[PDB]
């Protein structure tokens, strides 16, 4: 069941006195005329922000509550009990029966304490303090929620520190409200007690009473608030995509190159896809170093370079920053601060031939290591030692570029592998290659949140009739506010009217005549009120 | 994928026989094919390979010089051309696919269902 | 590069599990395929590349092993799955099939 | 207060860049000096006080680092600059030289 | 018993009369270092927590 509070769950926000002073407060209250659960006789409830809790009987079936996050061990909780003797507050780590009505553990106790009817309680928990307000009124019924006003006086204060997310009850009819941040107007007696209140977010009369800070409004017309239409979503127009950026001249070429003279190709204005390259599931090595393979589809770049060649199978590990060997010492050196991805796959069915395919040579001898990302095609003699040969042969002279032998009748690791190395850089180029992106079409005649290639704003968009000279990006208004734009994609001018906004006034005949009310939304078109 | 082979029968020791293998389904080019014999009452053993156009053919033992395998993707079949035979390679023959040429070739394998050749 | 299957014929009932081993003369990685040849049928393939079986082959067939030693396992096949088995490599040219292992009861 | 040079011998070709690290047992600030000792010569000093090299030392030699961790960098020396390197402190008494790091190819 | 340092205990103070001179003059303390306050003004300044 569910029931309706009427004016219930008002507590003194603090100490301090007061005489006849309509005191306005902002705090956590139980809103007037709320939807309070009903329980008969129970289960684990939430807490989430304070709790109102009433109860009715002449016997004592309600024997305290239990609080916490897990209501067990492994985390701490509170326990508030009352046998026929008196109250027993307690804070340990417990083991609670899932249907408790005694416990089963009392470890690590960090706080102890020992020593019909309507009994209301307000529980809240702020800054490690667990506050409890309470009130005991006598009903002239037995167990139904009555009507009336009765303010709740503070009882306890516990500097625990405990976290709370759940609570229960203990039994040998009760309700559960929740508290939200509201603003109230409390009427104080001359002895200093709260006798009446106003919830200032109920209807127009209450909002007027709150605006005036009074309980009696005289006839008139009062500005009470404002309306403002709300904007949803946010378009993001952009000039025609651009390109598709093919790499068929990278991967799908008719032949790769040899590793002593590796080819290279840069990338310009493009839309470069990267997920569709990865998921083909035929790649021997796909190793991304400075980037994750799942973020490409979204990060713009400033320059992309592709290297491509053929090397054997037992040297694909050499294409990595900080290796050693005839492919990385002086054929292809990678710099240590690399950020691209090495892709490589076996090509024993293209670059292989019985009898041999000797197009693919490689340097096997060099004076020393060759820094990163340069090459050498200085095909000369090689010199061995203290002899002057200098271009003879035979007596330990050489030509330092040996061909490969690639037949299909050769074991793996000695087979041709095609290698494509991607390298990126990002310094300050304001518009370069980005992956497959997506925003959303444009809309009109609705207060919207828009972005037109940099112009960020809010408002209603409408078809224009202002001839934007073929060269005018937008429209400027005296006092300098953007009032027209041009769509990059379709190149049409659109006006940007502002989103409705306006005061709200309340018309009342006076509370001494009636409590009906009328409402004026000032210079707002009456079709966009709610 | 499908593979249909033809050219079986009874011959004499020193004739010839057209061993043809027809393929459909998957694209017959971009794909490496080969043959495999089995003498009835033995295991399995291969014959000859062809590499997606005739540039490189490898052969097995004791079949080099009597066997000219050729493919032709402009009519999408495969041939062994058994020629001047022996009375000891009476067997069953299967054309199968080695697989893959490019990176986008999605290697799948498939076999025929046999072609029986017998001698006198 | 010659394959071999060293366990000979076995007599495992319709139940229990069977484990069949295939070697290689040198290093072959993720390149083997298993065939199950009945008496007088076409050799039906089992397992793509040491780990995933093809379509129409149930889950009780599993294929694993690495380095140079590979293994096919029958968890609890059924009351028929008795034939000869072959391991083949697709590393280089050409694909050698090995020897073969029968199973009886 | 004992110095140490933890990277051992390296094999960086005439090209590329080399980065050499020197620690300290406690806080030393802007007080280190680098020496490059050939086989059988006098140890020639490199860098005044963590930041400025002395006269006759080119720009490819750079010295940086702070706190207790210091670094000497060769951008692209040449085809000879292979020797042992030492880091020394002039904070207090006396100047300890550490261990030393060779470079090979 | 005290606690271990990975899980240090804590305790707040409520309405009280907290003495501070009688804690200091016991003359057995390895370290008594007051940082934002002088050790002679406690005996007179109210607190809030
Ligand atoms: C931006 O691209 C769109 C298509 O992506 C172009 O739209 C085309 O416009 C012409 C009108 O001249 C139509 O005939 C085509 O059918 C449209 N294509 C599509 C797919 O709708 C648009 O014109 C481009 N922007 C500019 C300024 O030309
Ligand atoms: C290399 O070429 C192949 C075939 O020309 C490309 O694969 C095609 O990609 C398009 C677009 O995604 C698809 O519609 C086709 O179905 C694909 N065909 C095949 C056979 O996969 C591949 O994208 C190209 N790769 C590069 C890097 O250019
Ligand atoms: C309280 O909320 C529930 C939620 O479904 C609803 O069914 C019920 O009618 C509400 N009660 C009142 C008094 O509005
Ligand atoms: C009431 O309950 C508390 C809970 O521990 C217990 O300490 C107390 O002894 C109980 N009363 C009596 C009379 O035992
Ligand atoms: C809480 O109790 C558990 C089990 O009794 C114990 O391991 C743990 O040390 C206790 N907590 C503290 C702070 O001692
Ligand atoms: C209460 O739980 C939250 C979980 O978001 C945690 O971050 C917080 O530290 C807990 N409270 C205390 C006092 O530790
Ligand atoms: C409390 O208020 C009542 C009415 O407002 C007044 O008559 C009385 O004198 C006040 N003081 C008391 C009851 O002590
Ligand atoms: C205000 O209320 C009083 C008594 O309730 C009444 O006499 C008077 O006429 C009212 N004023 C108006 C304007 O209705
Ligand atoms: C409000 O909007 C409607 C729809 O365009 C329009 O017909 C009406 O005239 C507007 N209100 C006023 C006062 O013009």
């Amino acid at each position: 069941a569910y029931t309706n509070s009427f004016t219930r769950g008002v507590y003194y926000p603090d100490k301090v006195f007061r005489s006849s002073v309509l005191h306005s407060t902002q705090d956590l209250f139980l809103p007037f005329f709320s939807n309070v659960t009903w329980f008969h006789a129970n289960p684990v409830l939430p807490f989430n922000d304070g709790v109102y809790f009433a109860s009715t009987e002449k016997s004592n079936i309600i024997r305290g509550w239990i609080f916490g996050t897990t209501l067990d061990s492994k985390t701490q909780s509170l326990l508030i009990v009352n046998n026929a003797t008196n109250v027993v507050i307690k804070v340990c780590e417990f083991q609670f029966c899932n249907d408790p009505f005694v416990y089963s553990s009392a470890n690590n106790c960090t706080f102890e304490y020992v020593s019909k009817n309507l009994r209301e309680f307000v529980f809240k928990n702020i800054d490690g303090y667990f506050k409890i307000y309470s009130k005991h009124t006598p009903i002239n019924l037995v167990r139904d929620l009555p009507q009336g006003f009765s303010a709740l006086e503070p009882l306890v204060d516990l500097p625990i520190g405990i976290n709370i997310t759940r609570f229960q009850t203990l039994l040998a009819a009760y309700y559960v409200g929740y508290l939200q941040p509201r603003t109230f107007l409390l009427k104080y007696n001359e002895n200093g007690t709260i006798t009446d209140a106003v919830d200032c977010a109920l209807d127009p009369l209450s909002e007027t009473k709150c605006t005036l800070k009074s309980f009696t409004v005289e006839k008139g017309i009062y500005q009470t608030s404002n309306f403002r239409v709300q904007p949803t979503e946010s378009i993001v127009r952009f000039p025609n995509i651009t390109n598709l950026c093919p790499f068929g001249e990278v991967f799908n070429a008719t032949r790769f190159a040899s590793v002593y003279a590796w080819n290279r190709k840069r990338i310009s204005n493009c839309v470069a896809d990267y997920s569709v390259l990865y998921n083909s599931a035929s790649f021997s090595t796909f190793k991304c170093y400075g980037v994750s393979p799942t973020k490409l589809n979204d990060l713009c770049f400033t320059n992309v370079y592709a290297d491509s060649f053929v090397i054997r199978g037992d040297e694909v590990r050499q294409i990595a920053p900080g290796q050693t060997g005839k492919i990385a010492d002086y054929n292809y050196k990678l710099p240590d601060d690399f950020t691209g991805c090495v892709i490589a796959w076996n090509s024993n069915n293209l670059d292989s031939k019985v009898g041999g395919n000797y197009n693919y040579r490689y340097r096997l001898f060099r004076k020393s290591n060759l820094k990163p990302f340069e090459r050498d095609i200085s095909t000369e003699i090689y010199q061995a030692g203290s002899k002057p040969c200098n271009g003879v042969e035979g007596f330990n002279c050489y030509f330092p570029l040996q061909s490969y032998g690639f037949q299909p009748t050769n074991g793996v690791g000695y087979q041709p592998y095609r290698v494509v190395v991607l390298s990126f850089e990002l310094l300050h180029a304001p518009a370069t290659v980005c992956g497959p992106k997506k925003s959303t079409n444009l809309v009109k005649n609705k207060c919207v949140n828009f972005n037109f290639n940099g112009l960020t704003g809010t408002g209603v968009l409408t078809e224009s009739n202002k001839k934007f000279l073929p060269f005018q990006q937008f429209g400027r208004d005296i006092a300098d506010t953007t009032d027209a734009v041009r769509d990059p994609q379709t190149l049409e001018i659109l006006d940007i009217t502002p989103c409705s906004f306006g005061g709200v006034s309340v018309i009342t005949p006076g509370t001494n005549t009636s409590n009906q009310v009328a409402v004026l939304y000032q210079g707002v078109n009456c079709t966009e009120v709610p | 994928v499908q593979l249909v082979e033809s050219g079986g029968g009874v011959v004499q020791p020193g004739t010839s026989l057209r061993l043809s293998c027809a393929a459909s389904g998957f694209s017959f080019s971009h794909y490496v094919m080969y043959w495999v014999r089995q003498a009835p009452g033995k295991g399995l053993d291969w014959v000859a390979i062809i590499s997606f156009d005739g540039s490189s053919q490898y052969y097995a033992d004791s079949v080099k010089g009597r066997f000219t395998i050729s493919r032709d993707n402009s009519k999408d079949t495969l041939y062994l051309q058994m020629h001047s035979l022996r009375p000891e390679d009476t067997a069953v023959y299967y054309c199968a696919i080695h697989g893959g040429t490019y990176y986008y070739d999605k290697n799948i394998l498939a076999w025929g269902q046999g072609t029986l050749v017998t001698v006198s | 590069i010659r394959m071999t299957q060293s366990p000979p014929t076995l007599s495992l009932s319709p139940g229990e599990r069977a484990t069949l081993s295939c070697r290689a003369s040198q290093s072959v990685t993720n390149y083997l395929v298993w065939y199950q040849q009945k008496p007088g049928q076409a050799p039906r393939l089992l397992i793509y590349d040491t780990f995933n079986r093809a379509t129409g082959i149930p889950a009780r067939f599993s294929g694993s092993g690495s380095g140079t030693d590979f293994t096919l396992t029958i968890s609890s096949l059924e009351p028929e799955d008795f034939a000869v088995y072959y391991c083949q490599q697709r590393s280089n040219w050409p694909p050698t099939f090995g020897q073969g292992t029968k199973v009886d009861i």
